[PDB]
Parts: structure tokens; C-alpha cells; sequence
RNA sequence: CGCGGGGUUGAGCAGCCUGGUAGCUCGUCGGGCUCAUAACCCGAAGAUCGUCGGUUCAAAUCCGGCCCCCGCAACCA
RNA sequence: UGCCUGGCGGCCGUAGCGCGGUGGUCCCACCUGACCCCAUGCCGAACUCAGAAGUGAAACGCCGUAGCGCCGAUGGUAGUGUGGGGUCUCCCCAUGCGAGAGUAGGGAACUGCCAGGCA
RNA sequence: UCCUCCUAAAGAGUAACGGAGGAGCACGAAGGUUGGCUAAUCCUGGUCGGACAUCAGGAGGUUAGUGCAAUGGCAUAAGCCAGCUUGACUGCGAGCGUGACGGCGCGAGCAGGUGCGAAAGCAGGUCAUAGUGAUCCGGUGGUUCUGAAUGGAAGGGCCAUC
RNA sequence: CCGACUUACCAACCCGAUGCAAACUGCGAAUACCGGAGAAUGUUAUCACGGGAGACACACGGCGGGUGCUAACGUCCGUC
């Protein structure tokens, strides 16, 4: 898509860098916390009496919905 | 066709006398020639098939039909529809012309010639042969081509048996042993 | 035929190295003069001269000048 | 899923559209089909446009 | 053990009118999957290969044909 | 083969002309003669026949087996049938291509009042 | 142990062992063991009753086994409640009907063959009998 | 025979991430430096990307089966 | 009326395959030639056209032949409806229906509508 | 939730945490029509070529093939090519089949306009059976059908559709 | 070099004989089911519409089966 920023060229470069790297860091952080909150869900979602315990946090792993990244046209 | 006239004027009477035939149409007669070559290497380069087609179009005055693979096989990694071979069918006048211009000039030109094998019939009167060098034909002048790609000649005849086919081809002074 | 999808086809006059002039309709565009035809091919004369390679026992007796 | 819905609008000027699916990635080409137009009751061309 | 236990609702195939039954026009005679019964005289063949009467009469099964294939016809009386 | 190959080419157009129950005109063509007959919808008994084997059709001909021979027998079939009351038939290629003397045979019968 | 290799289907229905038998005639050899009772006869009782009769004739003479198990039988493990699938196939049996010819041998005297089959008939659950070869 | 993670050079690991280039560190070998061994400098060798098939023009990579290794589970009165 | 031939059906192996023999006056088949009417993803091989020299070799048709295919009783056997019984995870009796495989055997067809040549 | 086979006891139907497999699609041609063609696997011959690529002859005969799992079917081909094409069309529909219903399916024929074919004719999607969710609330286009005094309009209604 | 010899071995496809199959069929019943005709017999026993319900926990026995161990007064179907 076409995204609009103010500036001349250097403001555009700085905004693009500090937005794209911000996105590529935030998405990594969210994916890491998904892989961590998945711990008990894939650890013990079964057996014994605990059973129901891990269902509490099975919904906060899909109330995140990792934002997809798009490969840059620049290559 | 000089060879056609030679056939109908000498070979018919010779073969009836030699074989004790009842009908003039019982005599074995050559009905078609087939020139083919399956290039094989056309998997990674299609232009080589076109070069082969040009070679056969030069060798025989026709346009080769490009034949594709009948079924897929993983031995040579081919699929169905892949163009693999080229083939030319000759009947009648052009067939006689190719027969003459093979057996009178092209056969001597092959390097280290001794004589075509006589045990190379398919038990039903037909004949087959490989040339191993496309440059023995005068239509190819050793400068246009890039390979030593060979041809298969297949003489399909009306002959009932391989013995009758041998006799018919020897009537044309075929270079046997 | 199929209306100019094939190469040209015109009569030519080719000759051997001893003459033996023949008319063969081919696709060359110019006649050629070549080696011996089937008539003059030495596959029925030099057969003995073809299978003749060998000989050293006699090549030593000529050396033996004593 | 991959096959996306489109619609074939009529070229007779009337508002009457057939609807169909089309594989959106083979090449983007407006479909050109002659179809019946019940408003004018005659066959016309239906250039696709959503 | 498990991963099984799946089926599909029955399709109610088979012959609906047998030989000698007086059928009206357009009444289904047989509901096949392939073409086990071939359409003979005065019967049709739907896109299900479903043979139906075209003219009201009496059904008649026969085995005519070079390959001994069952044909359904109608004696329109 | 050659005859069993053609006799297979005609079994679809023929087996539909039997379901429709329509009187059909069937042609058999030979490199020396061309035949034509009008066959009842039963397919077993024939109302009208006319072919170059007949003397009345062939003795007026330079050579039976060319296009104008087919026209001369195409005229004969129609004029033979129009008195019998048979007017509405359906053409039967019988395996041959509708291009040559079969075409000329058909048009000559078509031009003589036969409807098909 | 006899067992089919590359069976089409893993498990088979139970089925009922009715009717008489088919392989009722000794055709290969001259002396044979004919079943008189009925009941499935496993692939271990086939081997354990063959070991006993290819050794009662020392080692000389041929022996034909005219039965093959080719029937999978499943069993439910211990302390497993009913349901939740079908059991796990354990062994293979050859259903025997009265009239079957199970084993047979040739190249031995009648008295030795008749005694050898008396050593295999004591390893098989079903009642058996001794039959010779006729000319039908 | 139930569930997840891996198999790439001698060892430990990238390259899977949208298929178009087999890489890193230690190690090995052959020289040089030294009285000599280390350290150091120079150059080179190897791997079917676990094995088998499938779309693919093309596969370490996409898909499916097989084998092996690493953890876990197989409940309560 | 007979013989042979061509087309269209009925009938679908007792009807097909094999092996041996046989038919060209008509018919059919090959066959000659191909600029042209048309054609081959090359080739008049196939489709098509102009023809009639030659052959009945191939094909086709007919006759003969059991080596295969195929049809197949009678009797018995299995099964089973209803009603009884048993030592009743399988059978028996009364009664009705009655296979499959196999055996003796049959078998290398029959027929109709037009159109030809010959008698 | 849906599709195919068996259990299902030779009409239809018939259960279990019974035994085995699949779907949430694909196609502007992979549909219509006209013309044509016939497979797998083996033997003998043939340059590289090989156990199997391509060519010629023979035996076999559908053991090949069907966009996709299985069953039924397919030579008149429903399988394989090529020419032209949009019937993958609008309003209807005698009469049936299957469901407790909501519904789902087959359908000759009639009217208007087409495509292929010389013509008889065929064509209302694909060899058939899976490829799917009602209502409410809304969005888009068309239509004076209604329009809260009257003329408009907003909003409803009907058709197409998300 | 070609394999120039051999092996007490393994041996796919074909030929003769012998068995097995719910998801095999070049064969194939008894019954059951659908339709037509004919007498007898059955206080309409058949169908359609309208008022009122109850019931949707079934059990055993015989015959055909799945599961189980052709175990259970076990469990799930078909018909009486
Ligand atoms: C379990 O059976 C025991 C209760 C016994 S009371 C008669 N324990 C419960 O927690
Ligand atoms: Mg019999
Ligand atoms: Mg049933
Ligand atoms: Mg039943
Ligand atoms: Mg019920
Ligand atoms: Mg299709
Ligand atoms: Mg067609
Ligand atoms: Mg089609
Ligand atoms: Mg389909
Ligand atoms: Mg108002
Ligand atoms: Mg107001
Ligand atoms: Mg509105
Ligand atoms: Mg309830
Ligand atoms: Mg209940
Ligand atoms: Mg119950
Ligand atoms: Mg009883
Ligand atoms: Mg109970």
C-alpha cells in the first residue's frame, strides 16, 4: 500500500526505519510470549485432577493474534 | 523412381522365380520407411529437440513429427507429454528416393564399414538399422551440426517372414555379409 | 504435402570421384562431388587388405642379415 | 477460498448481472460472455465488473 | 481402535416400480448410481442416470443387447 | 481394420435414429458403386432401394462411382419414394464423411422434394 | 509359526463355523489325518503337532500341511473395560470343520505313519481320525 | 505404539522462513616460524542435508510414509 | 424356385478363436494415379477424389475339422419357509422349494426385407 | 456437519467409544456441440539407451484411464485429440422420489432468444454420489409498489446479491 | 577384457493339483417385498380429515449378526 509521511527524505527514512524495526521487534516479542503462554497448555492439558486448570489461559493465547509481517519490496 | 522401376521390372520376376509364387501380388514388397531418433537430452533443453528436427528435415525431405513420452517413468525422470523423440514416415516416391540415396552413397560413407548385419530382422520380414553418425548423409556438411546424434532406419515391408525380407533386400544389392 | 511446411526439394546432379554421374532429388541447393558410390566401394576388393594387420616373425628375419 | 466471487454486468445498459467465481491469479482478464438479458430479452455481452 | 465410526445417510436407491406396474408420465422407475439399467424404449435418463417414464404405460424389464445389459422399457397402453 | 472401424463410427448416429423412431435413408458407398435405400423405423424391412448396380440407373452413366453417379442415384431414390408417400426421412452417413459423393448423393435427393 | 504376510485388512469378524468340510480327500500323499470334530485350530497347535510327527518318522518322508490359519483373532487386555474399540490381534487360527484333512505324509510304512499321526492327534484340540488314499 | 522436539561435515550449531549461493567454531592433514613441542601464519580434504516416495523446470527447504534419539503421560474413591 | 454376392436388422458364443481347404462372369477386397474436391499436429498409410491395368496373395465370404471357448441334464449334496426335537457356540424329524461345482452329453448356428449376377 | 464400502439378515431403512477411507474444493475450459482415435503389460529387431524414454512388428484385449476417497458405470465410450463456441440462459413445469418438518433431488414438455451440425438432433453445467449452514440485524444495484395534511424525501416493500 | 566355466543357493510371471475371505464374484436359492387377476372369509379390519391423549428408562426367549472369551440374568441391532 501507499503510506504517507511528512518530511523531505531523511524524515521518511527515519520514520520507516523506526516503524519497521519496531514492528519486527514487537511481533517477535508477541510470538515469544505466545510460545511461553503455550507452556502449560501443551504441558498438561490432560490427565489427573488438574485438567481444567490450563483451560483458563487457553483464551489469552488467541486474544493476541500475532500481526503478520510482509516481505519488503526492497531486496 | 529408378529403384521403383528396377523393382517392378526385375525384382518381381526374380523373386517369383526364386520362391515359386502363384500370384504376382504374393511377392514381398517394401511398404514404408521410418527414420527416428529419441534425443533423450531434451529434458533440460528444448532447443536440442528443434535442432534434431532440423537435422531430420534435412536428411529426409519432410517435417519430423515430435513424439512425446507415452507414460511417465522415474528411471530417466520424465513425465507424460514431454517431447522426447522425432520421427519421419516415408511412403511411395520419397520412400524410394531415400532408399536409393541411402544404399548407393550414404552406406559407403560410414566410417569403418564392413557390411550391415543380416541377422537384424524382427522375425516378421521387417528390417532395422542404426547409423550412429548423422554426417554420412550429404545433406549435412559437418559445419552446421554440433553433435554425432544418430538415426534409426526401419524398413517395414509386406514380407511374410524374415527370410523373404532378406531375399527382397538382397535383390536391391543391400550390403549384407 | 502440406503447403510449404517442409524443406525445399529439387533435382540435383551428384558425381563420384571417378564420374558415375547420378540424378538424385535431394534438399541441398547445390550439387556435390563425392567419394566412391556403392558401385566403387572397396568392400569387395580390399577385404584381404583390410584384415591384414600383424607380422613380426618375418620382420626379424630381414633384420637377421647373418 | 482461493476462488473469488465476481459478477458479470450487462452491456445493454440495464441493471442485470450474472454472478460467478473466477480464479483471481491466472491472469486478470474481464470475462467476455454472451448471455441472455431478460430486461431487454436479447443476447448481449456481459463484461465482468464488481 | 478409534479414528473410525463415520458413515453417510442412505441414498434410498434401487427400483421404485417393478415389472407390470402402471406408471404415469415422468414417474421415476429406478434410482441408480451408475447405469446398471439402461434406458430402453420410452424411458429417459437424468443426470443421476435416473431412469424415468416418458409415456405412461406398463414397465417392462428386458436383457436385450450385444453385452446382455438390462434395459427398461414401457408398453404404452 | 477398415470396415469394422467404419461400422463402429456409425453406431451412435444410428442408435439415436432408432430411439427417435424415424425412417432413415442409409447409404453404402464403394470405389465402384454407391447404394442407397429407405429403411422403415423397425430397421428390418426396406421400402425403397436404388443403386448403380441397377441397369436402369447405370446404363445412362459414363462411370458409376464418381460424384455425378451419386447425383444420378440420389435423384432416383427420391423420385422412387415420392410416389410411395415417404417424404420425411433422416439422412444416415453410415460411417462415411459427409464431404464427397455422399454429399452429392444427399443434395440430389434433397433437391427432389425429399425433406431432411 | 504359520501366518499370512501382507493381509488386506487388519481385523476380521467373528463368523460362525457351520457346514461340513471341503478338503476331504487325501490327494498329494497316501496317509492323512482327517478331522472328526469342529473348532478353530490355532497356528501354534499346527506347529506343535507338526514337530511331533516330523520327528516320529526320524526325518525321512515328505509331509503336507493342508490347512493355513489366515484368520486374525483379537483379544482385549486385562483390566480393560468393554468398548472403546476392537481388541488387538494376537494369534491366527484355521477354522476346522468335520471332514477336513489336516496333515498327510508319504514315503513311510503304514504302521509308522499310523503311529506318527497318533503323536500329533494328541496335540490338537479336535478329534481326528486316520484315513488312507483311495482311487475315487 | 499414546503425545511433543530433533537428525546437515569428526564434535557442537546456522542455513527450513516462503525452493534459484552447503555455512560457522573447534577438530584433521601438508608446509612455515622454533634447538623442539605448544601458540601463531599459509593452503587444502570431506556432507546422499537420516532413509523412501510425491508435486515441482528446479527441493536441505513444500507434502506424505519409515527409522533412530530426546522428554511427558498412562486419574481419583 | 436354386446357387453365390451387397446393404439393413432380429438373435445374442450351441452363435467366438484356432487349424485345413476353397471363390473372382457379377459383387467385394486389395490396386493405378493424384494437379484438382478434401488430408495428415510428419506421411493420400487413414479420410477424400479421378479411375480402371492386375491379383484373389492379405482381408472377406463359404465348406470341413473338437484342439480351446461355450451350452449342459438325471441322480446325489449344500441351503432354506413352516411345524416338532436334541447330548441345544451345532445338528436331527415331518413337509414344501431346491442350488453351485462336477459327470454322461450337445456343439463348430438359425432367421427376415430389398437389390444384383448366374441357372 | 457432509461423502463411499462392510456389519445390513438377495426391496427401502436399521445401532454400538464396530471395521476401513475421504471433503470444506477445482474448471472460462477440465462445460456445449461437430469430426476423429483407442488402453495397461509383455515378446523379437534397433546409436548412444540402461531393467523400463523414442521407432517398427506381434500377443493381449481394457488387468488402462476417469481433476480428488470408495462403490456403481463407461467402446454408441462417461477415456484421448482438434474446429467453432457460451445452454455454466431467462419465465415456467405434467408427474414422481426422499424426509416429522425446515428442506433436498429427478424431470418430459411450453414461451422468448442462442451455440454447434449439411441434417435428424444435442445443449437449463462437469460419469454420479462430498466441496456446506436457516432466521434476525445490516451493506450494494435496480424498481414510483407504499410515501402518516398535500408535492417531494427519509424509511419500508419486491427482484438480484454480499 | 568379455564373464571365459560353475553353485550343495533364492527364484517373480506362466502350467497341473489343494484350501480361505464382512469390505472377492465368470454362478446363485429358500424367504421377504412390489404390482395384476380370481373365489372364500373377516361385525371396515383400509385410507383422509377433525377433538383428546399417553409414550420416547424396556426385559427375557427363538432365529440372523456386531462387541466380548461364539463368557455373563453383559452390550448394540433386525424379525417373531
Ligand atoms: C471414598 O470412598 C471416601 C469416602 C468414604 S465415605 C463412606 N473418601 C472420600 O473422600
Ligand atoms: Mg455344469
Ligand atoms: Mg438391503
Ligand atoms: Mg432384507
Ligand atoms: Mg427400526
Ligand atoms: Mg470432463
Ligand atoms: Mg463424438
Ligand atoms: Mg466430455
Ligand atoms: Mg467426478
Ligand atoms: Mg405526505
Ligand atoms: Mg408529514
Ligand atoms: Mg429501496
Ligand atoms: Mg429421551
Ligand atoms: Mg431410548
Ligand atoms: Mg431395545
Ligand atoms: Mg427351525
Ligand atoms: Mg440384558
Amino acid at each position: 500500500e501507499l503510506r504517507v509521511y511528512p518530511g523531505n527524505y531523511d524524515e521518511y527514512m527515519t520514520a520507516a526505519t523506526q516503524a519497521r524495526e519496531r514492528l519486527l521487534a514487537d511481533n517477535a516479542k508477541k510470538k515469544a510470549q505466545i510460545a511461553e503462554l503455550q507452556s502449560f497448555v501443551s504441558r498438561f492439558s490432560a490427565n489427573a485432577s488438574k485438567s481444567r486448570q490450563a483451560t483458563s489461559r487457553a483464551r489469552q493465547i488467541d486474544k493476541i493474534k500475532l500481526e503478520e509481517v510482509k516481505a519488503s519490496s526492497r531486496q | 523412381a529408378k529403384l521403383h522401376d528396377y523393382y517392378k521390372d526385375e525384382v518381381v520376376k526374380k523373386l517369383m522365380t526364386e520362391f515359386n509364387y502363384n500370384s504376382v501380388m504374393q511377392v514381398p514388397r517394401v511398404e514404408k520407411i521410418t527414420l527416428n531418433m529419441g534425443v533423450g537430452e531434451a529434458i533440460a533443453d528444448k532447443k536440442l529437440l528443434d535442432n534434431a528436427a532440423a537435422d531430420l528435415a534435412a536428411i529426409s525431405g519432410q517435417k519430423p513429427l515430435i513424439t512425446k513420452a507415452r507414460k511417465s517413468v522415474a528411471g530417466f525422470k520424465i513425465r507424460q507429454g514431454y517431447p522426447i523423440g522425432c520421427k519421419v514416415t516415408l511412403r511411395g516416391e520419397r520412400m524410394w528416393e531415400f532408399f536409393e540415396r541411402l544404399i548407393t552413397i550414404a552406406v559407403p560413407r560410414i566410417r569403418d564399414f564392413r557390411g550391415l548385419s543380416a541377422k537384424s530382422f524382427d522375425g516378421r520380414g521387417n528390417y532395422s538399422m542404426g547409423v550412429r553418425e548423422q554426417i554420412i548423409f550429404p545433406e549435412i556438411d559437418y559445419d552446421k551440426v554440433d553433435r554425432v546424434r544418430g538415426l534409426d532406419i526401419t524398413i517395414t515391408t509386406t514380407a511374410k517372414s524374415d527370410e523373404e525380407g532378406r531375399a527382397l533386400l538382397a535383390a536391391f544389392d543391400f550390403p549384407f555379409r | 504435402m502440406k503447403k510449404d511446411i517442409h524443406p525445399k526439394y529439387e533435382e540435383i546432379t551428384a558425381s563420384c570421384s571417378c564420374g558415375n554421374v547420378m540424378k538424385i532429388r535431394s534438399t541441398v541447393g547445390h550439387d556435390l562431388n563425392l567419394d566412391v558410390c556403392s558401385k566403387c566401394h572397396p568392400f569387395f576388393t580390399g577385404k584381404q587388405r583390410d584384415v591384414a594387420t600383424g607380422g613380426r616373425v618375418d620382420r626379424f628375419n630381414k633384420r637377421f642379415n647373418i | 477460498g482461493i476462488r473469488e466471487k465476481i459478477k458479470l454486468v450487462s452491456s445493454a445498459g440495464t441493471g442485470h448481472f450474472y454472478t460467478t467465481t473466477k480464479n483471481k491469479r491466472t491472469k486478470p482478464e474481464k470475462l467476455e460472455l454472451k448471455k441472455f438479458d431478460p430486461v431487454v430479452r436479447q443476447h448481449v455481452i456481459y463484461k465482468e465488473a464488481k | 481402535s478409534t479414528r473410525n465410526g463415520r458413515d453417510s445417510e442412505a441414498k434410498r436407491l434401487g427400483v421404485k416400480r417393478f415389472g407390470g406396474e402402471s406408471v404415469l408420465a415422468g414417474s421415476i422407475i429406478v434410482r441408480q448410481r451408475g447405469t446398471k439399467f439402461h434406458a430402453g424404449a420410452n424411458v429417459g435418463c437424468g443426470r443421476d442416470h435416473t431412469l424415468f417414464a416418458k409415456a405412461d404405460g406398463k414397465v417392462k424389464f428386458e436383457v436385450k443387447g450385444p453385452k446382455n445389459r438390462k434395459f427398461i422399457s414401457i408398453e404404452a397402453e | 481394420d477398415k470396415k469394422s472401424a467404419r461400422i463402429r463410427r456409425a453406431t451412435r448416429a444410428r442408435r439415436k435414429l432408432q430411439e427417435l423412431g424415424a425412417t432413415r435413408l442409409v447409404v453404402h458407398r464403394t470405389p465402384r458403386h454407391i447404394y442407397a435405400q429407405v429403411i422403415a423405423p423397425n430397421g428390418s424391412e426396406v421400402l425403397v432401394a436404388a443403386s448403380t448396380v441397377e441397369k436402369a440407373i447405370a446404363e445412362q452413366l459414363k462411370y458409376t462411382g464418381n460424384k455425378d453417379a451419386a447425383a444420378a442415384v440420389g435423384k432416383a431414390v427420391a423420385e422412387r419414394a415420392l410416389e410411395k408417400g415417404i417424404k420425411d426421412v433422416s439422412f444416415d452417413r453410415s460411417g462415411f464423411q459427409y464431404h464427397g459423393r455422399v454429399q452429392a448423393l444427399a443434395d440430389a435427393a434433397r433437391e427432389a422434394g425429399l425433406q431432411f | 509359526m504359520l501366518q499370512p504376510k501382507r493381509t488386506k485388512f487388519r481385523k476380521m469378524h467373528k463368523g460362525r463355523n457351520r457346514g461340513l468340510a471341503q478338503g476331504t480327500d487325501v490327494s498329494f500323499g497316501s496317509f492323512g489325518l482327517k478331522a472328526v470334530g469342529r473348532g478353530r485350530l490355532t497356528a501354534r497347535q499346527i506347529e506343535a503337532a507338526r514337530r511331533a510327527m516330523t520327528r516320529a518318522v526320524k526325518r525321512q518322508g515328505k509331509i503336507w500341511i493342508r490347512v493355513f490359519p489366515d484368520k486374525p483373532i483379537t483379544e482385549k487386555p486385562l483390566a480393560v473395560r468393554m468398548g472403546k474399540g476392537k481388541g488387538n490381534v494376537e494369534y491366527w487360527v484355521a477354522l476346522i470343520q468335520p471332514g477336513k484333512v489336516l496333515y498327510e505324509m508319504d514315503g513311510v510304512p503304514e504302521e509308522l505313519a499310523r503311529e506318527a499321526f497318533k503323536l500329533a492327534a494328541a496335540k490338537l484340540p479336535i478329534k481326528t481320525t486316520f484315513v488312507t488314499k483311495t482311487v475315487m
